[PDB]
This record gives C-alpha cells, sequence and structure tokens, in this order.
C-alpha cells in the first residue's frame, strides 16, 4: 500500500495518526520516493494505427 | 625487537620497574632465577591449602 | 547463482569466477587468486 | 548509533567504541 | 602439450642468433 | 578476513589481561600501562603476544548484511592509554596464500638442482641451498 | 546518538531474525538511492 | 671443542634485551661499504647462453 | 638535527606498519603521521624497504602502495620516482628483497596505478643491464602475465600512445641491441610481443 | 520518444548573512538552482528562493537548520514538473545499484526502480502495444532497433 501526501512533515503527522489513532500496531515503512509523470519530447516517429 | 622499541626501548620499559633501586649499574649481565631453591624444596612435600 | 560455497575444516570459502564478477573489489590479503593450468592466468578467486 | 556506524553500547567490547573516519576512502528527422 | 622449451624455441618463438 | 574474530580476540585479550588485574585487587587502568604487560619475559613482563589492538572497520549496516560496501569507518579495538603502537602478532605470520606460493617455487628449484647434482657425480650439500633454506610448507631443512 | 549528546542503552534488544526474512521490502534491488538517510532525519522526523 | 663453542652462541642469544640497533633505527654511517653486488646463480641470459651454445 | 628527526620519522612509520592488519587501517594510520612537506618520498621508500625484508611477499603492501597511488597524484609521482630510483640501485639486494621489490611494482603496474610513463628509464643493453636487472624485468613481467592474462599485455605494450615509448625494452633500431632484446623476451617466456620487431632484423 | 516528469519543489529560506553559502553548497549538492537572492526589506535577515526536486528534498530542512546552528528556517511548496534528464527506454545505461545516478541515467534508474516497486514487468514490451504490420513498418522506417 502506498500513501500520498504533500510533505515530509505531512507524512509525518498522518504516520503518526496511523500508528497511534486508527489501527494501534506496528507497520513498516519505506524511504519516501517522488510520485512522477510521463511525457513526450518529440513528435511521433512513424504513424501507429 | 619490534615490542621493545614499541614500549620504548630497555630504558623506557626498565623505567616503570624497581631496577634502578636494585642499584646494579648495568642491565646487561642481569639474569633472573626461575625458582628460589625453597620452592624447589617444598615442590614434592605434601603440603595444606 | 554464481558463487560456489564450501566450508572445509575450519575455513569459510566463497569461489567467485572472473566471468560472473562484473565488479570490482580490492584483492584482500584474505583473496586467493585461482590460477587455470591450461591458460596460465587467473580464473576465479575464492574468498576466505 | 550515528548513519549506520558504531555498537550499540561500548559494554561487553574490550574496546570505548569511538569510531572514526576512514581517511583513507576513496571518494570517486 | 609441447615442453614450453626445446633443444632452441621457447614457447614456440626461435631464440635469435645473430648471423 | 572475519570481522567476528577480530572483536572476539579484543574481548579475550582483555579479559586475560582482566584476570591479572582482578588477581592484584585493582583493576585500575592507569596502574598497567602496556609495559606490564607485552614487555618481553626477560625484563620481566608478562611476554603476552598481542593481536587486539587494532582497528576493527565499520560499514553501514543497512547495506552491510545486503552487500559488500567499502570499509567507511573505523572502530577502535583495545585502547592504550598514550601513544603506543603495540604490534600485531599476524604481521610476523606469513599467510597462506605467499606461502603456498613460495612452497612451489621453492620445491621446484630444489627438483631441478637435485637433478642437475644426479647428473655428475657430486653430494648434493648445504651451503647450496642458503637461500631457500626455510622455505615450502614441508621446508626444506627437512632434507637435511 | 547525536554526536555531541549523550549516549544510553538499546532498551530494545529485539531485532534477532526472527523472521529469518528480509521480507522483500527493504532490498536495494527496488529503491531509489538519492541520499543516505541521516540519524538525523530519523530524529526530527521520527514516525516516517 | 665443537660443543663447547655453544657456550658462545648462547651468549649471543642471551642478549634478550640489548642485542643490536634494529634495521629501522639506523642513523647514518662512515666508510660504508654495504652497497655492492649480489649473488646470483642463474640469471635471466644463462639460458640462452647454453641453448644456443650448445645448440650451435 | 633532521639525522635524529629522520629516524623518528621512519621508526614511526615502521612501527604503524606493523601494529595493522589489512591495508585499509594502515593508510589510514599513516596519514595520521605528520611529515615534513618534502619527504614524502620517506614514506613511500620505507613502505618499499619494509616489503622487501620480509620473507614472502604479501599482498599488503602492494595494495598500500596502489591506495596512496589512487589517492592522489602527489603520490603517483613519488611512487613513479621510487621506482625510477630503484631501478639503478637494484644490484645491491639480495634476491629475495629483489623479488620482493620486483612483485611490489608489478602489483602497482598491474592495476593501472602508476602507468607505464617508467618504463622509458630501462634500457635492455649489457652496457646499463646486469644479472640483477635482467632478473628484476624476469620476475616483474612475469607476475604481470598472471595478472593481466598475456592476451591484453600485448596491446598494453604495442600501443603506447604516450611518452612510454619502450625505447629501452624495444630498442631503437640500432647495434646488437635487437638481437639482444628478442632473445631474452623469449628465454623469459614472453616471446610474443616480440614478434613485432623480429622482422627487423630481416629489414636490416 | 517518451520522457519522465519529476515535481520540484520551491524553497524560501530565511537566513542571516552568514548562511549563504552553506544554502548555496546544499542546493548545489542536491540537484536544485537559486533563482533569487535578496535581502528581506525591514528585516535583518537574507531571503533566498530556490527550486529543488521532490526525490531530491528528502531531509533538507533538517540539513539546513543543522548547518546553520538553528538558524535559516525553510518552507518548501510544491511548483511545477520538470522532466528528468535522462532517457526513461535506453537499455545500454547499466547503473551500480549502490550509487545515485549522476545525470543523462537519471531516468532509467527512475524507471526501473518506480516499475520494480508497482510490480510491473521489467520488460516493457513495445512489440505488445502495436501489432506485427506495424513492427514491420517499424522495419521500413529503420528505427525499430531502439523500440
Amino acid at each position: 500500500h502506498t500513501i500520498f501526501g504533500t510533505g515530509e512533515m505531512y507524512m509525518d503527522c498522518l504516520l503518526y495518526d496511523l500508528r497511534t489513532l486508527y489501527s494501534e500496531i506496528e507497520i513498516r515503512v519505506s524511504d519516501p520516493v517522488a510520485r512522477f509523470c510521463e511525457t513526450a519530447v518529440d513528435t511521433s516517429s512513424i504513424k501507429c494505427f | 625487537v619490534d615490542v621493545i622499541q614499541a614500549l620504548g626501548g630497555v630504558e623506557g620499559i626498565l623505567e616503570h620497574t624497581m631496577f634502578k633501586a636494585t642499584g646494579f649499574p648495568s642491565w646487561e649481565g642481569l639474569f633472573w632465577e626461575k625458582a628460589s631453591g625453597f620452592e624447589e624444596s617444598m615442590k614434592f612435600k605434601k603440603l595444606t591449602n | 547463482n554464481p558463487n560456489l560455497l564450501f566450508s572445509m575444516t575450519g575455513f569459510e570459502v566463497r569461489i567467485l569466477p572472473k566471468i560472473r564478477q562484473n565488479e570490482e573489489f580490492s584483492l584482500k590479503d584474505g583473496v586467493w587468486n585461482l590460477t587455470d593450468n591450461r591458460t596460465k592466468q587467473r580464473t576465479a578467486q575464492a574468498f576466505i | 548509533s550515528y548513519n549506520g556506524i558504531g555498537l550499540p553500547t561500548p559494554r561487553g567490547s574490550g574496546t570505548n567504541g569511538y569510531v572514526m573516519r576512514n581517511l583513507s576512502h576513496v571518494k570517486k528527422v | 602439450i609441447v615442453p614450453p622449451s626445446v633443444n632452441a624455441s621457447v614457447n614456440g618463438y626461435p631464440l635469435v642468433d645473430v648471423n | 578476513s572475519t570481522p567476528e574474530l577480530l572483536d572476539l580476540l579484543v574481548k579475550c585479550e582483555s579479559k586475560i589481561q582482566t584476570r591479572v588485574k582482578i588477581s592484584l585487587n585493582s583493576k585500575m587502568p592507569s596502574r598497567f600501562p602496556p609495559a606490564v604487560f607485552y614487555s618481553p619475559k626477560e625484563l620481566g613482563g608478562l611476554g603476552m603476544l598481542s593481536m587486539g589492538h587494532v582497528l576493527i572497520p565499520q560499514s553501514d549496516l543497512r547495506w552491510s548484511k545486503q552487500t559488500d560496501t567499502g570499509i567507511t569507518h573505523f572502530r577502535s579495538g583495545m585502547t592504550t592509554n598514550g601513544e603506543h603502537l603495540i604490534p600485531n602478532l599476524y604481521r610476523y605470520i606469513q599467510p597462506w596464500e605467499s606461502e603456498f606460493i613460495d612452497s612451489q617455487r621453492v620445491w621446484a628449484e630444489y627438483a631441478m638442482k637435485r637433478q642437475e647434482a644426479l647428473q655428475q657425480n657430486r653430494r648434493l650439500t648445504l651451503e647450496d641451498l642458503e637461500d631457500s633454506w626455510d622455505r615450502g610448507i614441508p621446508r626444506i631443512n627437512t632434507l637435511f | 546518538a547525536i554526536p555531541g549528546g549523550p549516549k544510553f542503552e538499546p532498551l530494545y534488544k529485539d531485532e534477532a531474525p526472527e523472521m529469518e526474512d528480509w521480507n522483500e521490502f527493504n532490498d536495494i534491488y527496488k529503491l531509489i538511492i538519492r541520499h543516505p538517510i541521516k540519524t538525523e532525519y530519523r530524529i526530527a522526523f521520527p514516525y516516517l | 671443542x665443537x660443543x663447547x663453542x655453544x657456550x658462545x652462541x648462547x651468549x649471543x642469544x642471551x642478549x634478550x634485551x640489548x642485542x643490536x640497533x634494529a634495521w629501522f633505527x639506523x642513523x647514518x654511517x662512515x666508510x660504508x661499504x654495504x652497497x655492492x653486488x649480489x649473488x646470483x646463480x642463474x640469471x635471466x641470459x644463462x639460458x640462452x647462453x647454453x641453448x644456443x651454445x650448445x645448440x650451435x | 638535527q633532521t639525522n635524529a628527526s629522520l629516524v623518528n620519522l621512519r621508526k614511526s612509520i615502521y612501527l604503524t606498519i606493523m601494529s595493522s592488519v589489512d591495508f585499509e587501517e594502515c593508510c589510514h594510520k599513516l596519514l595520521k603521521i605528520d611529515l615534513p612537506e618534502g619527504q614524502e618520498i620517506e614514506l613511500c621508500n620505507m613502505v618499499i624497504e619494509c616489503n622487501s625484508q620480509e620473507r614472502t611477499y604479501a599482498k599488503f603492501y602492494g595494495l598500500i602502495g596502489e591506495r596512496f597511488c589512487k589517492l592522489s597524484r602527489t603520490w603517483r609521482s613519488t611512487y613513479e620516482q621510487c621506482f625510477k630510483n630503484y631501478y639503478e640501485t637494484i644490484h645491491r639486494y639480495e634476491t629475495n628483497r629483489l623479488r620482493n621489490i620486483a612483485l611490489f611494482f608489478a602489483n602497482l603496474l598491474s592495476t593501472d596505478s602508476i602507468g607505464w610513463e617508467v618504463y622509458d628509464c630501462v634500457r635492455l643493453t649489457e652496457d646499463d643491464t646486469t644479472a640483477s636487472s635482467r632478473i628484476f624485468l624476469k620476475i616483474m613481467f612475469q607476475e604481470i602475465v598472471e595478472a593481466l592474462g598475456l592476451k591484453s599485455l600485448v596491446e598494453r605494450l604495442h600501443d603506447p600512445n604516450l611518452v612510454p615509448y619502450l625505447h629501452g625494452l624495444f630498442p631503437v633500431d640500432e647495434a646488437r641491441n635487437v638481437r639482444f632484446s628478442i632473445n631474452y623476451f623469449t628465454s623469459i617466456g614472453l616471446g610474443a610481443l616480440t614478434e613485432e620487431m623480429r622482422e627487423y632484423l630481416l629489414t636490416m | 520518444s517518451p520522457r519522465l516528469m519529476e515535481p520540484v519543489y520551491m524553497v524560501e529560506v530565511h537566513a542571516p548573512a552568514d548562511s549563504l553559502p552553506i544554502i548555496y553548497d546544499l542546493l548545489t549538492r542536491r540537484r536544485g538552482h537559486v533563482l533569487q537572492d535578496i535581502p528581506r526589506p525591514g528585516s535583518p535577515l537574507y531571503l533566498v528562493r530556490a527550486l529543488i526536486p521532490v526525490i531530491d528534498s528528502c531531509g533538507f530542512e533538517t540539513d539546513l537548520r543543522v548547518h546553520t546552528q538553528g538558524q535559516a528556517m525553510c518552507q518548501m511548496v510544491f511548483d511545477h514538473w520538470q522532466v528528468v534528464p535522462g532517457d526513461p527506454l535506453d537499455k545500454s545505461i547499466k547503473p551500480k545499484p549502490l550509487e545515485p545516478a549522476r545525470g543523462s541515467d537519471l531516468a532509467r534508474d527512475f524507471l526501473i526502480k518506480t516499475r520494480r516497486r508497482k510490480g510491473l514487468v521489467e520488460d516493457v514490451s513495445t512489440t505488445r502495444y502495436f501489432d506485427q504490420e506495424m513492427i514491420d513498418s517499424l522495419k521500413e522506417a529503420g528505427v525499430v532497433l531502439s523500440l
């Protein structure tokens, strides 16, 4: 399960609530990573059908 | 020889001991006696703990 | 898996052939260079 | 104890801890 | 396998004289 | 190459010293400089060999159980009060691979010298092997 | 241990390989390395 | 004769305190003669001078 | 007072080397020894001396040397100068010390740690070679062959494209030098690399 | 010829005059550049405004506050999207899985690691999304080698 938050303080408070407020369990947290997007830098080389 | 040099040479090592109190002039001739003879006498005799 | 592993007497040995290395490591004092009698050149390293 | 280097407590080992920097680490149409 | 040295090529390549 | 033996050697040498310290009813480190333990027997010391006075290499533990990472830090071993460099025992022991290579070389050259002494009617002698006197895993000394 | 501050005992000695599994979660294979995670980060934002 | 001469060797080995100045602790000299040659039974060229001469 | 200061520096360096387990720790400890600004040659010289004095060559000292000449450029230049110095003063070392020094420099060369610039001080002529130099070159070149494989060695020598030109190893075409160079490189066991200049004798 | 877009923040550091070099060094190390560095009017502080990619802004605030002895408070706002300098589909790059990528190879590393995390298959069969006749037309074009 991935969680998307605005920043590191946002995720810190979010995970505090997840651990303490709602599901009083112990969780494993991966290192933070950005959410990417894909674009095209040049026109399509050939027609595609 | 390397550990004699590391500790500070023979003079540096003997600085820690009671060699000077013995009044012996120089260290080259001296030697240790392993047993005191009195120890040798009692090495077989039955003794208390 | 690229590493042949075995333990003989008190030693733990790991043999990694040069073919499967694809990595650079310092040839430590504890690394044995295994030569090949056909080509007279080192082919594997044994990590002891 | 710090950046993954060191032992949790110097008690139990004959050492005082005191980790040092390597000072010889090669930092490469 | 051929010996490394002979009577005078060593590793196949002959020993060079002056002549 | 085994980082567990280095720390075990440090610990066990320290407790060997601690036995001597306790038998004197005082384990203060000031009272027992390294000259007490490591000075040779003929000078009145205990003549203890030393192998735990060395720096133990350290690397990040997160990426130590999963990859072989370079030595980025050093953790001190047995501590010597003041500036003392007690020599290592391993530095006076030739590693096994070097000994095996030298063994192969020396036994090959001894075989050729034995052959060239047999081809004539001489008797193979000492002072012919002074260069390779104590070399080879079966030491050359065992021939004479 | 902040390098200018005190050092205490672990307070939590339960880190043995009882799971015996790397969990295929923290593995290097699926992790983008950009900068090392210092302990200052682990102290400033302890829950993340 | 040949046996009691071992007392002299045991008199040189008994110098287990100040035997000699170690090589790393040598400080200069005068009229030194260490710089000489080196015993070399079979050089790298003693093969060609017996693999060609003997072949003739 | 540089006599006593030098002696103290050598004693410190020797003790630091002898109180070390692996080369990484020894380099870390050697860098901590403060030394005169122009006496970087002393550290390398005594590292090579300590390598020579031992009974069998151990990869410890070769690793130390390559780590120093990988740390900076001044160390690399210092080791090149050390090889130059040790080449002409090789006749005064016994066969064992000669072998240890040859292995040290062969391990330095085999890892591209000093560059083969240094071979421009080697000339294979009886007017400036001896038994000691020939044995030195034999040991070095054999060890380089096992380390590299005699496959890469021929490109490394055949294609200098830099100030190393092997004008003494592959002598400039003149006199009876070519015959001696060819026959020596064969007798060593290399053989493969000298066929290129084998044809020169046919040319001249 | 697709690419990868990454989000970039917009920091705002309020540091005294003497703390500027530390901020500049941090930003340069963390793939960020300074748009504007002006004195703050009416205040003894200096205002630094800069961008820094989200992927490289892990603990930027902590480093900044630790190195500046507690001064130089900063706030990070999401600003826009930026194209990763590398080429996402370039099989010629084989990064070592310990070190970070160092420009012109960032995109491939990010793509492969993200695909591994999401459970998607690494192959990325380009031929899966166009028919065989399209592949024949690609051979006709001579650019089928990349795909």
